[PDB]
């Protein structure tokens, strides 16, 4: 029943996500209430986090494949849907196989981030 | 002089008569027979229902009394037995499981239950190990009302063996049951946790066996024969006379048993 | 010569929930006369 | 149910002659120890202060009240209170509670004088349910045991037809064993010395 | 009062959230 | 050749039923047939003496099995050649008591029913009826 | 269930060929509801003969009564698990 | 139409009908009588204070179980939603009748006050992480059981 209605939730999520495309292509992101924005944010994460690279794909990617199982992919399309990782970069999730690595990736990320400025800072 | 503790724990007159006939008639009267109910040496049970004071519950296969059906056959099935109370009183096997859906604090009861497991995986592991087994298998009833006396039935037996190095191997009650029926020679050594079925189980491979004599080790530290009818009652008076120090007594008894299951004490 | 036989294949048997009648008692022992048809459940699915 | 059984089942009438007082005074045993575990210890008793009867201080409360009843008037339930009607909850709400307390339950002065919250009305609900089909249970079971029908509850079950239906044996001599047990003992309790 | 008188992959996932939360606060602080 | 083949595997427990039931007399009754130890023991023949030794012991086992936990129990503490005439004894036992609790014409429904019940013989039932109503008088 | 066999031709009658219910007909749905036992139904239809027709037989009506009350003192006067208490996530939706 | 791009203002043809739209989503066919009662108690507007997301929840409740039984306020005689042979009574009498209209307008009030009272406040005072999922999971299930 969890994965069920995980799945009927995601689908939802993504037709509404298209629908509202058409209003930001013509009146903008900030024209759209908190809600549509919320809704917005969380299906591109839920798009991005759908990519998942493959064992195979090393020589047209250059990165290691990803093996996930379902248990994983369904709590962590839950949390994303109950917005447990709002917070997270919305980049993370691209690319990547379950919830371990995308927070592993967000911390590259932050780390590399907070290099950078604080470089910048120092120039 | 010496004394011999009959205890009767759903036993029949007929058959307590039988084994009072039978040791004073092998005896001659050198020990008396005094009756009594609770025990921790020099003692028989009669009767389907266990005894007041015993934790284990081990039976075997003696070699004498094979039956030529089951001879050969070497299996050891030990059942855990948790401490008895007055029939009134509540039993700790139903309460233990009683008590925690009603909210009720649980807590004298699961240490003793776990101070019975332990002595009893104690004895189920030193029997392994002297008959030379790596794995025993546990018994537990998959009955959804047992969910907490058999959780912690297994969680205490799979630890304890754990530590002593041997395996554990974790079955129901029917299939067991069958197993130990059909072919008992797939299984060295069974652990049973405390259940009427087990109970059940263990009396019906007793009689099936052929007859044999049960032993119940107490908390006091002991052994004591126990039996269900005429030849098993015989068997362990006739263990009851060998620990005593009667071997002839004990080899009479013992064929009489065999030649004359019913009527040993005439055949005798 | 052939759809003989399967041999190693038993059918399940299909359990029947025991029911009870619609009295005051029922009502007041609804919890273990549903817990007594969940043990009968379970030991037909359990054999034993 | 293939295969021919090697016997025919038939009631086992254990309980040849086990009395249904011996029965209750085992159950009743049994209630007493649990109950008793439940509540831990008694509580520590304690020495009234002042000697009376609540039936003395329902009087006095009623001739206290019977001299304001030209003073005290009736106002808007929303509207403030006036002190005559203040005493006359709270002395009503204690007495009250006492009595359900002791075990006489007056359901319709109880909902009066002791109802303020939702929950008080639910918990006044389950209860008065709760009494009401314990009253009928009791009943019920008298008539039965008049009529010499068993005491214990049976199902609605064809027994011919469960056995058509299962191939094993054992499962099905089980649930008639549990069941004719069920039926022959008798679930009652002494009330008398429960309350006690 | 009566409610207070009485009485590990989730675990190293929180763990791993509140590092990450903590670096972006970090970084927004530098 | 293939059902006899199965039969001596499951019964020297090689390969279990599909849903690892029990090795149950019945269960081997409901599958191969009614006739199931007869035909094994007319095919065990073609076999060494070892083989025919297990498929013997392996039906004595399995008749044993026919019977149920607790009737085994009661009544094989004796040894298994003793339980039939324990079992037997013990149901004209049950059948007097019957018959003296509730006179005889119930008692002989009673028996009509349990014996369609449980798939016994006409001829079985009635023999079973006239020995408990001679042990009765 | 007869009545509502019943009920269905009076539909049938009254919709698809136009044509009024007698008293008769009402008079034996209520027959029909006082053996059923069905006492609510037999309410209903005494309700619709006293709008319609010219009021409900009394042996009918006593007998509806009774068995309301009969239903009442053994306990069958509405299902169980209706009774039953059930909070917000203890409804066992299936 | 118009709200596509704007605020909407819940006026009370707007609220009946989202409050229809959720009712017409269903996985099995409905029997006539619950039905019909649903479609009627959203018209006259029963559900105009029920959320969108609960009213699945409150015909579950409506039409399988009952709540005057439960809670101890019944005043009807032959009108209760267990009785399914109602269905060709009310196929023959109009809702819009003296006949029922007043059993079918009081069970509608009775039950719309329980709800709001019991059930909907605990719904919106739900904060947690294992009584939300709880939550959604029951109207999930009513939603494709009804």
């Amino acid at each position: 029943v969890d994965h069920y209605n995980v799945a009927q939730d995601v689908v939802q999520m993504l037709t509404k996500y298209r629908e509202l495309q058409d209003i930001i292509a013509v009146l903008g992101i900030d024209e759209l209430s908190e809600e549509d924005k919320l809704i917005v944010d969380r299906a591109r994460k839920l798009v991005k986090f759908l990519s998942q690279p493959f064992q195979v794909a090393e020589v047209f990617t250059g990165m290691t494949g990803h093996y996930v199982q379902l248990d994983d992919t369904i709590d962590s399309f839950s949390g994303l849907l109950m917005g447990t990782y709002d917070q997270v970069p919305e980049m993370a999730f691209y690319m990547v196989g379950g919830i371990n690595s995308v927070l592993e990736k967000a911390k590259k990320m932050a780390e590399e981030a907070a290099e950078l400025e604080k470089m910048r800072r120092a120039r | 002089s010496k004394q011999l503790t009959f205890i009767s724990a759903g036993a029949t007159a007929a058959v307590l008569q039988s084994a009072s006939a039978i040791v004073s008639k092998v005896a001659g009267g050198r020990v008396q027979t005094k009756t009594a109910k609770e025990a921790g040496r020099h003692a028989v049970v009669v009767g389907p229902e266990t005894p007041i004071g015993v934790h284990t519950a081990v039976t075997e296969v003696p070699k004498s009394a094979q039956d030529p059906l089951f001879s050969g056959v070497s299996t050891v099935v030990v059942r855990a037995v948790l401490p008895r109370a007055a029939p009134d009183s509540v039993q700790l096997r139903d309460a233990l499981d009683v008590y925690a859906s009603a909210g009720i604090d649980t807590k004298e009861e699961v240490r003793s239950a776990t101070e019975a497991f332990k002595k009893s995986a104690e004895v189920a592991v030193g029997k392994a190990k002297a008959k030379g087994v790596k794995r025993i298998v546990l018994v537990v009833k998959q009955a959804s009302k047992h969910n907490c006396i058999n959780e912690l039935f297994k969680k205490i037996s799979t630890e304890t063996i754990e530590s002593a190095g041997l395996t554990t191997e974790v079955v129901g009650t029917a299939a067991v049951a069958n197993q130990l029926i059909v072919n008992p020679e797939s299984l060295g050594v069974v652990l049973l946790n405390d259940v009427a079925a087990t109970e059940q189980i263990e009396l019906a491979f007793a009689g099936v066996v052929g007859g044999v004599s049960r032993v119940y080790h107490t908390v006091e530290g002991g052994k004591i024969s126990a039996g269900h009818s005429f030849k098993s009652v015989a068997l362990a008076v006739a263990q009851e006379l060998r620990e005593l120090g009667l071997s002839s007594e004990a080899d009479k008894v013992e064929a009489a048993a065999s030649k004359n299951p019913r009527a040993v004490v005439s055949a005798l | 010569r052939a759809d003989e036989v399967d041999y190693t294949n038993l059918p399940a048997p299909k359990p029947q929930k025991t029911v009870w009648d619609d009295n005051i008692e029922t009502e007041v022992l609804r919890k273990y006369l549903d817990g007594l048809s969940q043990y009968d459940m379970e030991e037909a699915k359990y054999g034993v | 149910i293939s295969g021919v059984s090697p016997l025919l089942y038939f009631p086992p009438t254990t309980t040849s002659t086990t009395n249904r007082e011996d029965q209750i005074n085992k159950n009743t045993n049994i209630a007493i120890q649990m109950i008793k575990r439940y509540k831990g210890e008694v509580p520590p008793h304690y020495t009234r202060k002042s000697s009376a009867t609540i039936e003395q201080v329902e009087k006095e409360i009623d001739a206290l009240l019977g001299g304001a009843e030209k003073l005290r008037k009736t106002s808007t339930d929303d509207q403030p209170m006036d002190k005559l009607t203040l005493m006359e909850r709270c002395l009503r709400h204690a007495l009250w509670s006492y009595h359900k307390e002791e075990g006489r339950y007056d359901f319709d002065q109880i909902g009066r004088w002791v109802v303020y919250t939702p929950e008080d009305e639910v918990k006044l609900a389950q209860l008065k349910r709760e009494v009401e089909a314990k009253e009928k249970l009791a009943a019920l079971r008298k008539r039965r045991e008049e009529e010499g029908l068993p005491g214990g509850p049976v199902p609605r079950i064809n027994w011919p037809q469960e056995y058509s239906s299962f191939i094993d044996r054992e499962p099905v001599v089980a649930k008639r064993i549990r069941y004719d047990t069920l039926a022959s003992t008798t679930l009652e309790r002494d009330e008398k010395q429960i309350e006690s | 009062e009566a409610a207070e008188r009485n009485p590990t992959g989730d675990n190293a996932r929180d763990r791993l959230l509140k590092e990450v939360l903590a670096l972006q606060a970090r970084i927004n602080q530098r | 050749s293939t059902k006899m083949q199965t039969l001596h595997k499951l019964l020297t427990g090689e390969v279990s039923f599909k849903n690892k039931a029990p090795v149950k007399d019945c269960n081997i009754v409901h599958q191969f047939g009614e006739n199931w130890a007869t035909e094994l023991s007319a095919y065990a023949k073609t076999l060494p003496a070892e083989q025919q030794k297990i498929i013997v012991r392996q039906i004595a086992r399995v008749k044993l099995t026919r019977y149920t936990v607790a009737e085994l129990a009661a009544y094989c503490g004796d040894g298994p050649a003793l339980l039939d005439e324990t079992a037997r004894a013990a149901n004209i036992e049950q059948g007097v008591a019957f018959v003296k609790a509730k006179g005889v014409e119930a008692f002989e429904k009673y028996v009509a029913e349990e014996s369609t019940n449980a798939n016994w013989k006409p001829e079985e039932a009635k023999k079973f009826i006239e020995d408990v109503k001679a042990k009765a008088k | 269930s007869k009545f509502c066999a019943m009920m269905d031709l009076l539909e049938e009658m009254q919709h698809r060929n136009r044509l009024k219910p007698n008293e008769e007909s009402w008079t034996w749905v209520m027959k029909e509801c006082v053996k059923s036992g069905q006492f609510r139904l037999g309410y209903c239809i005494q309700q619709v003969m006293e709008t319609e027709c010219k009021g409900c037989p009394a042996d009918l009506v006593k007998a509806n009564e009774a068995n309301a009350q009969k239903a009442k003192t053994e306990g069958k006067e509405h299902p169980g698990h209706l009774s039953q208490q059930a909070g917000l996530f203890d409804v066992k939706v299936e | 139409a118009d709200s596509v791009g704007g605020q909407q203002v819940q006026t009370i043809p707007m609220i009946r009908g989202a409050r229809f739209v959720a009712l017409f989503n269903q996985k099995q066919p409905s029997y006539f009588m619950n039905a019909i009662v649903s479609l009627y108690a959203c018209l006259n507007g029963y559900l105009d204070d029920v959320k969108v997301q609960y009213v699945k929840f409150y015909e579950y409740l409506l039409v399988h179980r009952d709540l005057g039984i439960m809670y101890g306020t019944a005043k009807n005689k032959f009108f209760y939603m267990y009785v399914q042979e109602l269905n060709y009574l009310i196929r023959f009498f109009t809702l819009n009748s003296p006949i029922l209209h007043g059993e079918l307008e009081e069970m509608l009030k009775q039950h719309t006050h329980l709800f709001l009272q019991h059930y909907q406040s605990k719904m919106n005072a739900i904060k947690s992480e294992k009584d939300v999922k709880a939550l959604k999971n029951l109207l999930y299930s009513c939603k494709r059981a009804v």
